[PDB]
RNA sequence: UCAGGGAACUGAAACAUCUCAGUACCUGAAGGAGAAGAAAGAGAAUUCGAUUCCGUUAGUAGCGGCGAGCGAACCCGGAU
RNA sequence: GAAACGAUGACUGAAUCCGCGCGGACCACCGCGCAAGGCUAAAUACUCCCAGUGACCGAUAGCGCAUAGUACCGUGAGGG
RNA sequence: UGUUAUGGCGUGCCUAUUGAAGCAUGAGCCGGCGACUUAGACCUGACGUGCGAGCUUAAGUUGAAAAACGGAGGCGGAGCGAAAGCGAGUCCGAAUAGGGCGGCAUUAGUACGUCGGGCUAGACUCGAAACCAGGUGAGCUAAGCAUGACCAGGUUGAAA
RNA sequence: AACCGAACCUGGAGAUAGCUAGUUCUCCCCGAAAUGUAUUGAGGUACAGCCUCGGAUGUUGACCAUGUCCUGUAGAGCACUCACAAGGCUAAAACCUUAUGAAACUCCGAAGGGGCACGCGUUUAGUCCGGGAGUGAGGCUGCGAGAGCUAACUUCCGUAGCCGAGAGGGAAACAACCCAGACCAUCAGCUAAGGUCCCUAAAUGAUCGCUCAGUGGUUAA
RNA sequence: GCGACUGUUUACCAAAAUCACAGCACUCUGCCAACACGAACAGUGGACGUAUAGGGUGUGACGCCUGCCCGGUGCCGGAAGGUCAAGUGGAGCGGUGCAAGCUGCGAAAUGAAGCCCCGGUGAACGGCGGCCUAAGGUAGCGAA
RNA sequence: GAAUUGGCUGUAAAGAUGCGGCCUACCCGUAGCAGGACGAAAAGACCCCGUGGAGCUUUACUAUAGUCUGGCAUUGGGAUUCGGGUUUCUAGAAACUUGGAUUUCUAACCUGAAAAAUCACUUUCGGGGACCGUGCUUGGCGGGUAGUUUGACUGGGGCGGUCGCCUCCCAAAAUGUAACGGAGGCGCCCAAAGGUCACCUCAAGACGGUUGGAAAUCGUCUGUAGAGCGCAAAGGUAGAAGGUGGCUUGACUGCGAGACUGACACGUCGAGCAGGGAGGAAACUCGGGCUUAGUGAACCGGUGGUACCGUGUGGAAGGGCCAUCG
C-alpha cells in the first residue's frame, strides 16, 4: 500500500495583476472553478480561465468573497 | 470483444469520413447524423460499416 | 567529405529562409485519433528554435 | 596485378539484419607490370562511340533495423 | 522492395533478318544494339635494385643494426 | 658574498576530492626519451590580404636555379511548396486568417592564408580481461601402438 | 614444454576501453558549475541554467521609495469535517452552560513575498546576434520542514552566508564559526573580531556589587 | 561411520567417503550393423568381431531384497478425425494494347514427415502432499 | 618523497614523531626483541559498479553441423487395374498412354567369389536393384555446435516494493521544490450525462398521518446549503453547472490576433474571419461534457479519397498528399 504517488504541478494562479496594461487575448487568471469571476471586457475559457477581449488597464474588483471580478478599462 | 467502438461515417454520395464513434451500450443499431463533405451543404451521414 | 544525415531531408526540417530552421508539428500522426478537430488540423508546419545549429549541419547543403 | 576461399574484434553507445570489409589472412596463376578492352553497351540528344587512369559531377541520384551508416553513373574537362 | 539486368548451383528449354536482346514490374509505340569465338601495345600500380635531391635524423635520433638478423632467449614457430 | 648562533613564524609535491601534512594514490636519486598531431578541392566562425556584383580555378600542358597557361567545374545572384509547378511572390484554402519570403536595414560576395571549433580516420599519450586467422609444439605431460629390459631375499601354503 | 573453464607464436592491431593514471615555458584580464528536465539513465551523455570573447543597442540592469493588485503561512479561532474534557436534558444522534486539539479543519488572518507603473532617487548593470567552454558527485552553520529517537560530523527539500576556488587577524590546535576579500614595496600611522598577570602585543584600569565553589574550567529529574 | 576387496586421482595446499572395479540391470544394434573420426558415394575404427557379440546409460563383491503413482515430460506402438510445406491444380480479378497475343496476382480440391489426439512404458526424466493433483511411503533404517 | 624521525593528552578527513599545550631526552654504536611506522609483497580473489569478459546450463532468442521427410535428376522395358487424352468405329474401345500404384524384370547403379590382396579386366558366373547412395529444393526435429540477451531506482546489493497520468498535505500566504514521506484515484464513460430553448430547487429535523413506522410515501413549518454534480479529492457552484421536458446536431470543414506552460518535443485557453448548419421571438449561444485523470513521438504497414510523382514517351505497378485504423 506504500503510496509513492503524486501529480505534476499545475501552474495555476493570478497571471496579469491590477494596473497592468494588457492586450486582447491575454490570459489574466488561472483557476479551477470561478474564484475570480468573468466581469466586463473579459471572457472565460472552457477551463474557467478568464481572459481579455479588449486592450487597456486592468480590473481590481473584490468585495464579494466568492464574488470577485476582473475587467478592462479602455 | 469491446463495448464502445470506432465507426466510420459515409456521406450520402460524398466521401468525407469523420470517425468519432461512441458507445454500443444503448445505440444498439442506430447511427445517423449530419455534417458537410466537399459539397458545401450539411448532409445525412449513415455511420454503417 | 561530409554526408547529410538523410534522416533530415524528407523528414521535417526545411532549411529554408533567412537561415532559420522550420520543422513540422508532430503528435497525432496516423496513430489513432478521436481527440479534437482543432488539433487534428493544427499539425501543419511548426519551426523549432534553440536546436537549429544541430539541425543545420545535419543538412547544411539543403537536401 | 588477377583469381579460388574468406574472418573477428569493432560501430551500431546492448544485439541478431547492418557495419567493420570482400578489409586481414590462406591458396592458385603471371609478368615487368598486370587486369580490362573493341558495344545484343552507355543513355534520352533519333546524342555517343573499345579499355584503363585522373579531375568534376557529388555526397548529388539513390541504398538503409529509412537506424548506425553506405554511396553510384551520364554529360563535361584531361592522360593515352 | 513495384526489383528490372547480368551471374551460376538444380530442373527445363527457342527463334532467324517481315529475326533476336535491352531501354528498372508489365504492355503498345518509339528508339539503342547483334549475344552464346579469340587476340590485342599505350595512359595505371609497386619498389628488392640504382641515381639525384631534402625548412629529414646525427649515436636513447635515424633502419633492428654507423651493420647483426649476430650475441643472447626459445623444443620450435619465433623474438632479439 | 659564505657560514654560523639565537628569537619569531612555519602541516612535503602531485593527483583524487565535500574535505590532504595526512596513517589516502604515485615516486630511491640524477641524466636523457616521453603525450592535443596530421589529412581532405569537407563543414562553421574570428582576423588579414586580393578582386568586387561578381570571385575562382581541378585534373593536366609547357617551362623549371624560376612560373605561366588550363573555365571543366565550384560559390554568390529567388523565394514558397510534399511535388507538378508558379514566381516577388508562394503554400494551406471554396479567397481574404495565417506560415515562411523580397521591399525597407540592398549589413556584399568570393578565392586564398593564419587561427578557434566541428566531422571522418589510431585522432591527447600509456593500460586490458577477451575475439578471429594462419601457423609451431606429444623431446614435459595424458594416452595408444611395435619392439626390448627389469623385480635381493624371505613367509604362506590353493587345485590337481 | 615450469600460471590451461580453453596452449604458444605471428597477424587483424594503434582491437575497444562512458574506466584509472599522466598531460611539461611566462606575466595580464575576466571567472564558473555540482541545479532542472530527458535518458537500458544514475561516477556517462543531450538541451537548458550559471562563465568568457566579439559585434549591436543603449539604460532598458541593480537596490530603495510611493501607488496598486495577488496570497491563506505564522498567529488565532471553533461558525464547517475529525477528534475530544466536566455537567443538564432526555428512549441515547441531536440540544444547552462550561472546556479543547488539528499537515491533509478554517468565521478570520498578519509580518513578509511576488507581478505591474512610476523614478517623484541613488547607483551600473541589462538585452540581443554570433565563436569557445567547463559544470551536471557538493559540503558546513543559522532559520523553515519531512524522514529518524525533537539521535547522528545522518538523510532529503527550501532559504541566507561561508568553503568549494579564499590568503590575512580571532577562536590553544582547527574548510565551514567571529572580523575581513591579499596589484607590488616601506625597520611609518588608525581600527575590526578578539584582547591587555608571565609564556604572549596591550590597564596587576577606575566605581559599585556577587560567588569562597577552583564554581570559573563538564547534564539533569 | 563410509567404501566390499587389490588398484586410480587433483605434476605444485585435497589420496579421500572421489574414480574405476568384478557382478547386476535397461535399451540399442541383421552386418556395407548400431555408434564414432572425417573437406569425401574416399578411407578407417568397431572388427579380419556377428547377438553367449558390439555400443550407450545407471548401479557397484556377497546375502535378503528392490513397494505405490503413467497425470505431466521423454520413449515404443497405434494412425478414425483436426492442422500442416514445396509441387500438381489454375476457376476467377486486374492492367496494356485497335486486334492477335503478351502480362501482375490469384483461389477451391489434392499434397508428406511432424504436432494435436489414443493406448502402453519406472534398474525412463521424475513424484510419493497443506491442521485436491496421478498417487500419496511396501519392507528395512531413523536425532544418521 | 625527503628526514635533524620521542612521551601524554588534545585536534585535525574521524587512530599524529611531523598541528597545539605540557612532559622527557648529552653525541655515536653493538648484541638482542617485535608494540608502532595504518611496516613489506600482489594497483582486493569478498562486495558494489561497467548497457566490460569468458566457462557452463535450459522448455530464454536466433541460426546451424547432424538427421527425418514430399518433389525433381541419375532412372531403365514389361506385364496389371487403370479418375482421363487424341485420330480411331455398329451410351461405345483395338493403335495407345501424361501419369500414380502394388507386382515383377536386368543392360544402369551397388556389391561378392574365382592364378591377378587397393584398383583395373573377363567372368561357367553370385546377390541386391531402379530401392539405396548422391545432386537441388520443401517442411519438421536439431544446447550437438554457435552468436547473443538477461533494465533501472535502491541509506551496500539481493528479496519485497516502484517506473506514466490526476487530486490533497508536506510546499515555509506568489509560481516552483526532494524523500523506498503521509493519503487517494485513472488507462473510462455519456446517441444523451452533448447544442440550444423553456421550466422546477436540494439536504436534514419537528408535529400528523393507509399495512410503514429509527429510515418507505404524503402533508404542512423550519430550511447560504448542512445536498447534488458518472467516478478521487480539491476548487467552484442558489440568478446553477444541480433536477425535468421540446426540438436537433457546433461530439462541424477552412483558419487562428493574442497569451499561459515547458530545456526541447509536447500541453492549455482563445476573441474574431469564411462556408454551412442548430435552438431561440429576439438579444444571443453553439467548433463536446463544471474544470483539473481516462494517455503514447517516430518507423513500418492496413482501409477509404485525391490525381502531385512515376526514371524515352502514353498508361499501369509502385510512391506522396488528405482522412482514419494497428
Ligand atoms: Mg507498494
Ligand atoms: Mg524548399
Ligand atoms: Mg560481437
Ligand atoms: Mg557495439
Ligand atoms: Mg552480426
Ligand atoms: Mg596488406
Ligand atoms: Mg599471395
Ligand atoms: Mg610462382
Ligand atoms: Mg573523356
Ligand atoms: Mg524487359
Ligand atoms: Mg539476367
Ligand atoms: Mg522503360
Ligand atoms: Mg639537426
Ligand atoms: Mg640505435
Ligand atoms: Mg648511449
Ligand atoms: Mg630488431
Ligand atoms: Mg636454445
Ligand atoms: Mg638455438
Ligand atoms: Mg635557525
Ligand atoms: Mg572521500
Ligand atoms: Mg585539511
Ligand atoms: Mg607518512
Ligand atoms: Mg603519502
Ligand atoms: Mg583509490
Ligand atoms: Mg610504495
Ligand atoms: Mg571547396
Ligand atoms: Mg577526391
Ligand atoms: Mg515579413
Ligand atoms: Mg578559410
Ligand atoms: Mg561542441
Ligand atoms: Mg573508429
Ligand atoms: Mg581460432
Ligand atoms: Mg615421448
Ligand atoms: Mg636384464
Ligand atoms: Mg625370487
Ligand atoms: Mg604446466
Ligand atoms: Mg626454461
Ligand atoms: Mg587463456
Ligand atoms: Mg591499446
Ligand atoms: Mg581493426
Ligand atoms: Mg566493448
Ligand atoms: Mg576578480
Ligand atoms: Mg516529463
Ligand atoms: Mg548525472
Ligand atoms: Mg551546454
Ligand atoms: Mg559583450
Ligand atoms: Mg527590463
Ligand atoms: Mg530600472
Ligand atoms: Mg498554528
Ligand atoms: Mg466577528
Ligand atoms: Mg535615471
Ligand atoms: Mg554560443
Ligand atoms: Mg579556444
Ligand atoms: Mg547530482
Ligand atoms: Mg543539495
Ligand atoms: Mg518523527
Ligand atoms: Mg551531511
Ligand atoms: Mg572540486
Ligand atoms: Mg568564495
Ligand atoms: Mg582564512
Ligand atoms: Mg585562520
Ligand atoms: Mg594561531
Ligand atoms: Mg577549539
Ligand atoms: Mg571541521
Ligand atoms: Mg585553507
Ligand atoms: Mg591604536
Ligand atoms: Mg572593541
Ligand atoms: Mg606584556
Ligand atoms: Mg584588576
Ligand atoms: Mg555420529
Ligand atoms: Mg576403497
Ligand atoms: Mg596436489
Ligand atoms: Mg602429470
Ligand atoms: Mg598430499
Ligand atoms: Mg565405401
Ligand atoms: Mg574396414
Ligand atoms: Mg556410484
Ligand atoms: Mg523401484
Ligand atoms: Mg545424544
Ligand atoms: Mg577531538
Ligand atoms: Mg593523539
Ligand atoms: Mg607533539
Ligand atoms: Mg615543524
Ligand atoms: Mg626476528
Ligand atoms: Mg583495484
Ligand atoms: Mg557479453
Ligand atoms: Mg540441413
Ligand atoms: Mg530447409
Ligand atoms: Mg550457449
Ligand atoms: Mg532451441
Ligand atoms: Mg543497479
Ligand atoms: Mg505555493
Ligand atoms: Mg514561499
Ligand atoms: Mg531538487
Ligand atoms: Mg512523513
Ligand atoms: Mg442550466
Ligand atoms: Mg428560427
Ligand atoms: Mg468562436
Ligand atoms: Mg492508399
Ligand atoms: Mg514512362
Ligand atoms: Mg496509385
Amino acid at each position: 500500500s506504500k503510496n509513492g504517488r503524486d501529480s505534476n504541478p499545475k501552474y495555476l494562479g493570478v497571471k496579469k495583476f491590477g494596473g497592468e496594461v494588457v492586450k486582447a487575448g491575454n490570459i489574466l487568471v488561472r483557476q479551477r472553478g470561478t474564484k475570480f469571476k468573468a466581469g466586463q471586457g473579459v471572457g472565460m475559457g472552457r477551463d474557467h480561465t478568464l481572459f481579455a477581449l479588449s486592450d487597456g488597464k486592468v480590473v481590481f474588483i473584490n468585495k464579494g468573497k466568492g464574488a470577485r471580478f476582473i475587467s478592462i478599462e479602455a | 470483444p469491446r463495448i464502445i467502438v470506432k465507426m466510420e461515417s459515409s456521406a450520402g454520395t460524398g466521401f468525407y469520413y469523420t470517425t468519432t464513434k461512441n458507445r454500443r451500450n444503448t445505440q444498439a443499431k442506430l447511427e445517423l447524423k449530419k455534417y458537410d463533405p466537399v459539397a458545401k451543404k450539411h448532409v445525412v451521414f449513415r455511420e454503417k460499416k | 567529405p561530409k554526408m547529410k544525415t538523410h534522416k533530415m531531408a524528407k523528414r521535417r526540417i526545411k532549411i529554408t529562409g533567412t537561415g532559420k530552421v522550420m520543422a513540422f508539428k508532430s503528435g497525432k500522426r496516423h496513430q489513432n485519433t478521436g481527440k479534437s478537430g482543432d488539433e487534428i488540423r493544427g499539425k501543419g508546419k511548426g519551426f523549432v528554435l534553440a536546436k537549429a545549429e544541430w539541425a543545420r549541419m545535419k543538412l547544411m547543403l539543403p537536401r
